[PDB]
RNA sequence: GUUAAGUCUGGUUUCCCUCCAGGGUAUCUAAGUUGA
């Protein structure tokens, strides 16, 4: 969540990442670049040009210059090299924070929820049937890699199966309607 | 009483002329009222018999068939192999409801025979490929609903809502 | 926009009963609290806004301040009278609401008790609730989406329960209205007015002289214009439950508890009601 | 540097607390803080704000006292126990509006002391309404807690 | 349909905050600490959700008999002060 | 080190002894089950404002706390809730003193003035991200102790 | 550096006698950017005796003189009858503050010393009469606004708000 | 008997949450020394 001072461009939410998460993605990409024939020079150079701006909070798809994230944390941003095209495509700015701030922002971005359990014949809570529970919000982006070793079946897999994988169900609580998720392959989205 | 017949809607071309009465008086259960089709019947535990166009009783609760419900009779030369029955309209699994239905229906379902030689095995089907849809529209709806192509531009609407409305299960033969 | 404001009393009197009374009074309060400023050549120069009438009249010349203050007192009284005469009751939407709600409950297999009660004396329900609070200081329990005053179901349930535990002990109450370990067996809807005689609201005053005073040397009347619910206004609400037991205690409780108060200031005979009609629809 | 809702509440409440000399003023301010937030929710910020301005019974020396409180911290709110309580809650709201940079101090003062600027202040508040109603109630909730912690009942 | 930076404030202020109390049965006055607020969502408010089901023979009968005859329910709390009644209109049935 | 469970034992001893009415004990048990989760979700300073609001630190419960620091026989007087919140505030201030986050010398001439109490709250605001990470396991222990010892009402 | 100049909005005509420099550079701070006139400073504490107008100071804070902020030294035949002053521009009272400031703003304001003989009388004014608006709109702004005449197409957005956004407290004696 | 003139006041104070439920159940690991 954002309350953007110094912007007539009204954003209700915004994407937040930190430099440590970016360093981890860079390590993934560096490692699997050597261990395979593939290369991700576009993604790698995007990540590298962002990482070059370490020390200062920055925004990618806007020029906010200041904001109030998750109701508590003031930031003072900078513009990345005159609109460096950002990795994701959601018409919402991506902010890259110093990891100290980003830690608290990301903690405040999680969803904690009390649930209860009701006796099946007297509409009153059961004893012990009360607990909390944590979700990661919808619209959250995780970065993973799927690596395969040479084989016949590996080619059929990478060419027939991974081209019909879009929506899968991660996690648990799949009856509260949690865990629907969209896999978007870096090759055909970057 | 208002005799009814369940003219079901598979894709195959044995569907045009199977009901005698077109309108009767001025009543039909199924409405087409500028929002698409309305008050469509759905039967469960029955599969389409595209081969020898009919529907045979299966037992699976996942096998359903659709098709509008109108006023008609078996032309006095049929219903040797039909199911006909009298329901209080509270037993009708009517999708796409518009209003209420009076009482005491009398439906004629295009039935089949057991035929316990070959085993049945049904597949989920679709009604797409409007090359299929158009002949049914020009054969099933018009001969029953003459107001179709009388005061309506919302016909392509009926086309995309047959795209999105009618499915069924057929014996995969 | 300020033009919505300086033209809001015209709206009250022309759109009568079809305006959102909550927002209407809320916006009127801005004019009321900036009276001296809305009068300094900002009447929008119209001819049916009550606001230039306070430019024709002269109440004082030795003090512009006193002029504004007396004009503002008059304007408060006039706002009360405007709301009371113009905002009348059309209770067709409520009759439809309750008929449909009763059909819903018949589907859910409840046993409904539809009770109709009538105001006998100017009632005060929700006197601390926000409606006219920013002008009058008092308020009325107002549902801004039915655009009506209403009696909360919690209030009616609390009064019925207070009586039932008065005359049946603090245990049969909890047998009926439950406790921290059982849910109640009786449900209450809010009460809405379905038919009045002439008015729905009515201006009134209260003028404490001595409340909270030491002697006569600090006594002073402070008069409090406010709005009350007119007499002869008929409210109705539903009471539904699934067990047949609780039908007995509520029936006989209804006529009795109403003749004594159902709102505020019952002690001086204000929120006195009258059981107009009761009716029980058993399900199964 | 930027002060969040609770820190700004601390600073505002601290500048108010030292100005309410008599303790009845403090207790009436406690009663204010404890319900003006629910009022602001139910009636809207602008109606309730002008209600507070009226109930502060300005058009006296109370006005220059209230503007002096902004800077002197040696200033005193003068009036009856009702007038100064509303005057101090008004200072609370003005301090928020000024520190969050929503409205400048000069314009607020001049709108508070002039028949003319008051109406355009109404216009401006109807312009800026989302920017205020977004988060003023958290700061005012913190004010409520500070009041019912640092002051007692009657 | 408002843009979000204003529709957010509008929809949030659009909820009913009713204050209830508890009464001293003997003083017939309000108990100390017996005052609180509750948020309601108005009548005729509309919520949208989906009911999903894996392949099964139970799923068939559920979607085809149960979900037809299910129109009214009671949601949430305060069921005895009349809150929480709800009608479920399926897009499938009547858009 | 795990000496925070020991600190919790000491604090819970002092509180369990200063709550003479068993209703006050059960109310403190409720405060213990709730406020640690509220510090987790909503942060420290919000929950601390909430707590000092409902503790009603007039002038007298205050001295009961300063004495409860020293005299192992000091008692807390007031309503069950009014003393449970003050007992939990004592838990917090106790941890802050023992772990030397703020000098007890300062915390003492704050609980006696209302003119340095606001400075106490300001100081606690300058240290909220520290306290928030420190007190976690200590308050978890206090909660566990309360569920273990005090009877569920 | 740069030293600006502030002139009122009268109903009379003595404006050319002193203002010389249109811009003196590249771009102003006062603007007609199709959003309305912005950064129009407001004086509070002066009175306008505007027959051959020059400002006189009052004691009231509700007396406000409002105009626009021209960049340029007026006539270079003055600085002994003008109230010269260079505020650091965060002690200036403006309208619709959009952008930043030059961190220091020297202002030359036409001034008439009081010379107390009568007792001052201040009357507010709202202006009208689209002609009496245009005849200031594009003769004296035109003298100072030159990037108009090619982009300021609908002059209405200024001719309509000059009669609502400006006012003063007149003296007339 | 007659003349004139109204004037003063213009809602306050409390209560802002209380109690209970703060996890329960199931899985707790399965399957798999050879050459000099």
């Amino acid at each position: 969540r954002i309350i953007e001072i110094d912007s007539a461009k009204p954003y209700v939410w915004v994407y937040v990442t930190t430099y440590e998460l970016l360093k981890k993605v860079k390590l993934y990409l560096d490692s699997i670049s050597q261990l395979s024939n593939a290369s991700f020079s576009n993604l790698k150079n995007k990540i590298d040009t962002i990482l070059a701006k370490e020390g200062k909070n920055i925004t990618l798809d806007s020029d906010l210059k200041s904001a109030i994230l998750n109701e508590d944390f003031y930031v003072e941003l900078e513009a990345l090299n005159n609109k460096i095209p950002s990795i994701i495509n959601a018409g919402v700015p991506l902010l890259v924070l110093e990891d100290s701030i980003g830690r608290e922002v990301i903690n405040r971005s999680l969803i904690r929820v009390r649930r209860i359990r009701i006796d099946r014949d007297k509409k009153v809570v059961e004893t012990g049937g009360l607990w909390s529970e944590e979700y990661v919000p919808m619209k959250t982006i995780f970065f993973s890699v799927l690596l395969g070793k040479e084989s016949k079946e590996s080619a059929i897999f990478a060419s027939c199966i991974l081209r019909n994988l879009r929506y899968v169900i991660l996690g648990g609580k799949e009856t509260i309607g949690k865990g629907i998720v969209e896999l978007r392959w870096v090759k055909d989205v970057i | 009483s208002t005799q009814r017949e369940y003219v079901f809607i598979p894709i195959t071309n044995s569907i045009t002329i199977d009901v005698k009465i077109t309108i009767g008086g001025s009543d039909h259960i199924t409405n087409i009222d500028e929002r698409g089709i309305h008050n469509v019947l759905v039967i469960t535990g029955y599969a389409v018999d595209e081969k020898n166009g009919r529907l045979v009783p299966t037992l699976d609760p996942c096998d359903y068939v659709k098709g509008i419900l109108v006023a008609g009779t078996p032309q006095q030369a049929q219903s040797n192999d039909f199911l006909t029955l009298k329901l209080p309209a509270n037993k009708l699994y009517l999708i796409r409801k518009k209003g209420n239905i009076s009482d005491d229906l009398k439906i004629y379902i295009p039935y089949s025979s057991p035929d316990a030689r070959n085993s049945m095995k049904t597949k989920p089907v679709s009604i797409s490929d409007d090359t299929i849809v158009n002949n049914i529209i020009k054969e099933v709806f018009d001969k029953i609903y003459n107001i179709t192509q009388k005061e309506k531009v919302k016909i392509e609407k009926v086309k995309e809502d047959i795209k999105e409305l009618f499915s069924y299960y057929a014996l995969e033969q | 926009a300020i033009d919505f404001l300086v033209n809001i009393l015209e709206l009250i009197k022309e759109k009568q009963c079809n305006i959102n009374l909550f927002s209407a009074i809320s916006l009127t309060s801005i004019v009321y609290n900036n009276f001296g400023e809305f009068l300094s050549n900002n009447q929008s120069y119209s001819t049916n806004n009550p606001l230039l009438k306070y430019h024709i009249i002269i109440l004082n010349d030795k003090n512009k301040t006193k002029d504004v203050e007396e004009k503002r007192n008059i304007f408060k009284r006039e706002v009360a009278e405007l709301i009371s005469r113009n905002f009348k009751l059309d209770g067709e939407k409520v009759r439809n609401y309750f008929d449909s709600l009763k059909e819903v409950l018949k589907s859910l297999k409840y046993t409904i008790v539809d009770v109709e009660i009538t105001t006998r004396t100017r009632a005060l329900i929700g006197v601390s609730t926000s409606l006219g609070k920013l002008i009058f200081g008092s308020g009325i329990s107002f549902d801004p989406y039915m655009n009506l005053p209403y009696i909360p179901a919690s209030e009616i349930k609390g009064i019925v329960r207070s009586y039932i535990e008065g005359k049946l002990g603090e245990q049969e109450a909890e047998e009926i209205f439950g406790n921290e370990e059982r849910e109640g067996n009786v449900n209450f809807t809010d009460a809405y007015p379905t038919r009045s005689k002439d008015f729905l609201f009515v201006p009134d005053v209260i003028t404490p002289h001595y409340n909270g005073k030491k002697s006569e040397a600090d006594a002073e009347p402070r008069p409090v214009i406010h709005l009350t619910i007119a007499p002869k206004v008929t409210f109705r609400f539903l009471i539904y439950y699934k067990r047949e037991d609780v039908g007995k205690p509520i029936c006989d409780s209804m006529p009795i508890i109403l003749i004594r108060g159902l709102g505020a200031r019952s002690s001086v005979g204000y929120s006195l009601f009258e059981l107009r009609k009761i009716e029980v629809i058993k399900a199964a | 540097l930027y002060e969040e809702d609770y820190k700004l509440a601390l600073e505002a409440f601290k500048k108010v607390f030292n100005a309410l000399t008599h303790y009845g003023a403090k207790q009436a301010f406690r009663s204010r803080a404890r319900d003006l937030v629910e009022e602001i929710y139910n009636s809207g910020f602008i109606p309730t704000f002008f209600y507070i301005i009226s109930k502060a019974e300005l058009n006296s020396d109370s006005l220059d006292s209230l503007i002096s409180l902004f800077s002197s911290d040696n200033a005193i709110l003068r009036g009856s126990d009702e007038n100064v309580s509303y005057s101090a809650y008004l200072f609370i709201i003005l301090y928020y509006l000024i520190k969050r940079g929503i409205i400048e101090q000069k314009f607020l003062i001049q709108a508070l002391r002039c028949e003319k600027t008051r109406l355009d202040l109404i216009d401006k508040l109807y312009n800026l309404a989302p920017i205020i109603s977004a988060k003023i109630r958290t700061y005012l909730l913190a004010i409520k807690r500070l009041s019912e912690a640092l002051i007692e009942a009657r």
